[PDB]
């Protein structure tokens, strides 16, 4: 007996050849392999196969190989792939990737993928399944803001603040020992995934290491709190010493230096560079040159992404409102002129396509939207393929060589850059089982489920009072995953490895899963994945024309994109 | 009032329906969830009036048409549920395919 | 190029189940006067009592039908049905007690089937 | 000096005969006693009784016989009468129904009733007093459904699940050692008492037993997991050991047995059968044939309560939708016809009249309203006073028998059945004082004042920003019971003996009250309060007309229900 | 805008309010909170118009009649009590028996 | 309708305005709040019709003039910003001093 393609697609998801369409872009996915054994496919419900005595084991207890929870076909897209599998957890961490079942009476099953008495269901048929998005660049502002992350399929936040004090509002710093210890606390309430930055700002290393020994996970260095040469040389120094990663907002102003003295204060070390393009701040105008470099980890900001015809008339004014700059001063005018830029927007949206900007980020509530960092990556990936058209690479009519560079912007390449990856950033055996099941008409638009640690955190469903889940109002939720004590076990504050040694986690009475952070000196721009492009940028100083192999990159802005006027209430 | 849960929450809909109707009458075509308020909120309503969940299964078919809406907003809409209290206690109205 | 969001351009083809499996087809009554409707992978030879076909052809098998789906049997019906072959390590246990090891052990599966009752055992 | 009757029952609520109307039903209920002392009423406010040195005690410390609490002048309903008392509750337990004040003083005082210092007031003349709902059939899918609870008088949750899963989607289960962990984790933030059931299914024991060992209050045997006969056997057995419940969705295919093979399964042990008419699940088409049973516990869930003339419209769409049903499939239509039957629901509606079925239970959010069950238990005690009239033993013009006979189904019976009645489920001296307050008017629609564990959990109160608290808007809110830590003390989590034996509790640092799960396995149908008839359930399997005693029983469907449109804004 | 906690709420009244009469012009008679939303809103709207608490009294009792509500509204209405910021600060408002 | 946090918040913004469009129609200078939902309110309709940033600024300066609203509010209000989603997606939009 044979299924027609169609009705096969339509029962458990697509298959080997088929491909999906992302929403409403016209970029489309290609299932290249699928684990299933065909007649065999897991699928629950009544009269379905995870039945006891059939494809669901009735012998074993959890420790014989058994899953907490089996996702049936799932068409994973990330970075190591675009396929077909189950997916399998337990104790909180993707145990297997492949086929999930009874070995007592079915072929092909992963070993340790047994649905047995413990196991727990999720139907992904049908549903694109993702690693959670990690945002690296955070402003801790209004705690509103999580939900707002949450509702994009984003489940790391990593960044500084104290809420809305102007040192927060204006940079992802929370300084000193005595606030990073508040923010620990604070975070035990805060169902996402965290990692703090300290203030990358002093003279003496004292006064900066204290906070990686109270609890940081890392450093930003703000031309607002002075990114001088000093500054960003002991940042460093204390970030080589520490194992954690450095995050850098440059000096604008040129004041004590131009792009080429903040590289030799960098000094060859690892460095993560925000906001690369500039508008969000950097030496004017060539900060985005430190894309080019070898030990840069460089990442966009996303009100930038991406360039679109409201984009500047917004950015001038944001700018200008921002700084309190009054348009009768000429310095003003002369600032916002050298800062907000068509030609590196538009290049910028050309370095992310050709994979010379590594990494998106949201910049959330300072100069960024908190759940657009997915749904402005693939209005990106969107808007090149229509300009440029299929990469060079692609094959079979598919866009999967770019949607695969894409999903690498806001999963695994800022874990690796945050030190972080050995947890988070890929749907990978051993890590963290935080997933994100899309509808693929809502894709990287809004989240169907998002899962923490293995429990649902947040979800898109209805009528709490009705007599299934889906009768209106249909909106985002807040999941068990998120309530009581749940919220510690779902969720992972990520740390210095020496204030885990000196037992700050005691200390403050943290019960969230503690992280390390490790392993972010010892990479460069060669490890972000399928984003690994080093190369001369060159921004001319009069036009602000970037070159790159002497081509100057220029593109159109657009009227409209998608994932956009379809979707959105307001 | 004595508003349970379920009645704070479903006067969002009542909302986003009065909301999306504005937009229809200054002739703009409508979106996703414009366009799944209206039609669930008339379904709440024709509840309210004392219809029967056939009547009202039928009509949700025929309160937008594809000329109301953007391309591809029907193809997302596949059915649209609400429940509501009838003069015999709340039900559950599916319209299925609401928009042809 | 209307855009549907989310569609799907499946590709060309029709997907074989269980191939390379062996099949068999069988006649089996519902001799029960209620519907009885039987899963994709229940070991056949332990369906219903109720259900009258040649029970040594259930063993070891299962419906050649699409995971997940179901052959519905109304009150006296009979139908043809086919089977495919059970596979990983073809060993049963639970469902109806009739198995609860390898699918081989026929002659005592069959005995346990008569004394209990289901129909057919021959 | 006499008071005139109205004037009296207007100060102090009703007295011996009075009756009152419950909400916009036809039913009346009629005050049976009254412990009061006439002249000696408890009242509290300017000018009022409970003052120092008059009715309120100013000798003696909180120990020597004082109260907590007292609600005064409550209309209990309960199954163990319908009458007029105050309410003492000490320590979060009900210590004394009878009447409160001073003894220096006043005649009649119950001894450990004393208004002292230490004692709080309740007003509850001229409400309805009864215990808070205990649902047994709850599928935790979405959190919100708390309060959704909470608003229409319930108080304890019974059932499973990790949250929207197509697993707890479908069944009450939470599976595995892991889930039922977090689940348990989780509930340390839900202000309601909650058990939890592990799955009921395997062919080995240890695979079941792990979860009750691991915290479950019992075991859900439900279709979509493979109700097979072995799955019930091993569950039956493990239950018997264990001492807790298990619920049953048989198997409504019939596919390895029709219902006389689920009973020979059984073979006599106690179980609790839930849906019991089918529309919820079970045997097609004789699943309420369980009903007639001495070993089986009979539960409706509440879509199906009671039969109206939308019900089955609904139902069937429901099905269809719900199970991808499509309509020009023939065997969809022949399994759709099977299982919504008018036939069965209309008989249920008479069975719940004559307490052959004992309970009722939501099925929240899979197939039921999680805020309905108190309300559809007195549409249908108001449906059935309508076509069958006054029962046989009703006495006076009351409907006394016919409410004491309801309100057991949400109260006492759930407990009973659960193996909790130990705790909850009644008004009665030792019992956690889970209370709920009900304006006449709103009686069995919304809550006025739910009190758990002796502090209230949750009002319909107003603005809070206003001088006084009835200000618009009025809507159900969370309470002090609520907030902080007060939500362990005010709340139980109920658990297997073994697991509490085994230190579950301090091993996951749960603050809840833990109580046990007892007596379940030692009861039957005979202790149903009200609700203890056996009988042969004969159901057709040509017509499914449902005979009790050779009559057919049969009712019509209304066009109308009380408690509807006069209440709800939507 | 700065809306402080009772602010938010208050929307919900007047939401529920414009809900109330949009079911009243359809001929509906109307049920306990859709009469309570609109005496209630109707007060807060006084009181914004600058009316006194006084004016506010006597005009409650007379913004609904009993064959605009259904059989049994008026007797479960006692009172209705709404506090709005008058032009002299907030004030309480209570409608006794605001249907007669 | 897959409601995300900004819509749900974003809703009160509409209602705030039509409550304060109400006000206006009755005959009463409006006060900070509505002033301020009023052109908000505007500002999201008009990204939704598909005006251009510097339309929206342009025109926001125009939907008040100091004769509707209360004295003193012209002086309080000295710029509006709001986000709402453009045809070419979320942007920001800021009216200076909107009331003149
Ligand atoms: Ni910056
Ligand atoms: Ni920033
Ligand atoms: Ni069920
Ligand atoms: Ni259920
Ligand atoms: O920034
Ligand atoms: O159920």
């Amino acid at each position: 007996m044979k299924i027609n393609r169609q009705q096969y697609a339509e029962s458990y998801g697509p298959t080997v050849g088929d491909q999906v369409r992302l929403a409403d872009t016209d970029l489309w996915i290609e299932v290249e392999k699928d684990y299933t054994t065909y007649g065999d496919e897991a699928n629950f419900g009544g009269g379905k196969v995870l039945r006891e005595g059939m494809g669901e084991n009735g012998t074993y207890t959890r420790t014989e190989n058994v899953l907490d929870l089996l996702l049936t076909n799932a068409l994973i897209l990330d970075y190591t792939g675009i396929y077909k599998a189950d997916i399998g957890v337990k104790d909180g961490y993707i145990v297997g990737i492949g086929k999930g079942g009874n070995p007592d009476i079915m072929d092909g099953v992963t070993p340790n993928m047994i649905v047995g008495t413990a196991t727990e269901v999720i139907a992904a048929e049908g549903k694109i399944v993702t690693a959670g998005g990690i945002d690296t660049h955070v402003h801790f502002i209004n705690p509103d803001q999580v939900d707002v992350a949450l509702a994009n399929g984003i489940t790391t936040l990593f960044g500084g603040g104290t809420g809305p004090a102007e040192g927060s509002k204006a940079t992802t710093v929370t300084p000193g020992p005595w606030n990073i210890e508040k923010m620990l606390k604070s975070t035990e309430g805060l169902p996402i995934n965290v990692g703090i930055l300290g203030k990358g700002h002093g003279s003496s290393i004292a006064p900066i290491m204290e906070q990686i020994d109270a609890g940081a996970a890392g450093l930003k260095i703000h031309e607002d709190w002075g990114a001088t040469p000093a500054s960003i040389d002991r940042s460093l120094t204390v970030a080589d010493e520490a194992d954690v990663q450095v995050a850098i907002h440059s000096d604008t102003l040129n004041e004590a230096g131009f792009l080429e003295d903040t590289l030799r204060a960098i000094n060859g070390r690892v460095i993560h560079s925000f906001h690369v393009e500039g508008a969000g701040g950097g030496h004017a105008p060539d900060i985005m040159a430190m894309a080019g470099h070898p030990n840069v980890l460089p990442s966009s900001t996303n009100p930038t992404r991406p360039f679109t015809v409201n984009t500047i008339d917004e950015h001038l004014d944001m700018l200008m409102v921002c700084h309190h700059l009054k348009q009768n001063i000429p310095e003003d005018v002369a600032f916002a002129d050298s800062r907000i830029r068509p030609e590196t927007i538009a290049a910028e949206d050309i370095l992310h396509d050709l994979g010379i900007i590594s990494m998106m980020s949201t910049d959330a509530l300072a100069m960024g939207r908190a759940g657009e960092m997915v749904l402005r990556t693939w209005q990106t990936a969107d808007k090149m393929k229509k300009q440029r058209g299929p990469l060079a690479e692609e094959k079979n009519g598919s866009d999967n060589f770019r949607a695969k560079r894409y999903v690498s912007k806001y999963t695994i390449n800022p874990a690796i850059a945050q030190g972080i990856a050995h947890e988070v950033g890929s749907i990978e055996e051993g890590k963290f089982a935080d997933l994100v099941l899309w509808e693929p008409k809502f894709f990287g638009v809004k989240a169907d489920r998002v899962i923490k640690g293995g429990i649902i955190a947040y979800a898109q469903i209805g009528d709490p009072s009705a007599s299934i889940p889906t009768p209106q109002p249909v909106m985002g939720r807040r999941m068990y995953g998120t309530v009581g004590d749940l919220i510690h076990d779902t969720n992972i504050t990520f740390m210095s490895k020496s204030s885990i040694q000196q037992g700050v986690p005691a200390k403050l009475g943290l019960k969230r899963r503690i992280g390390t952070v490790k392993n972010c000196r010892n990479i460069g721009k060669k490890d972000m994945k399928w984003n690994d492009v080093t190369t001369d940028i060159d921004i001319n100083p009069e036009t602000y024309e970037v070159k790159v192999d002497g081509e100057v990159l220029t593109c159109e802005p657009v009227k409209e994109l998608p994932m956009a006027q379809r979707y959105f209430l307001f | 009032m004595h508003l349970n849960p379920a009645e704070k929450e479903k006067l969002q809909i009542f909302l986003a329906s009065e909301l999306a109707l504005k937009r229809k009458a200054r002739g703009l075509k409508l979106n996703y969830p414009e366009a799944v308020a209206i039609i669930t909120s008339f379904i709440m309503e024709g509840a309210r009036d004392g219809k029967t969940v056939a009547m009202l299964m039928e009509e949700g078919k025929h309160v937008l048409t594809r000329d109301d809406v953007m391309e591809g907003v029907p193809e997302m809409i596949d059915d649209i549920q609400a429940e509501a209290t009838f003069p015999d206690g709340t039900k559950l109205v599916t319209v299925h395919n609401p928009i042809s | 190029n209307y855009i549907v969001p989310g569609e799907y351009r499946v590709a060309e083809g029709e997907i074989e189940i269980n191939a390379g499996r062996e099949k068999t087809t069988i006649r089996v009554s519902n001799t029960g006067d209620r519907p009885i409707q039987v899963g994709s992978h229940i070991h056949f030879v332990e369906v219903n009592k109720e259900l009258l076909f040649d029970r040594a052809e259930g063993i070891g098998r299962r419906l050649n039908i699409p995971s997940g789906t179901a052959a519905r049997f109304e009150p006296g019906e009979e139908m043809e049905v086919e089977l495919t072959e059970l596979g990983g390590n073809r060993e049963v246990f639970g469902i109806s007690d009739l198995t609860n090891g390898s699918v081989d052990n026929k002659e005592l599966i069959l005995q346990r089937a008569k004394e209990l009752g289901y129909k057919g055992v021959e």
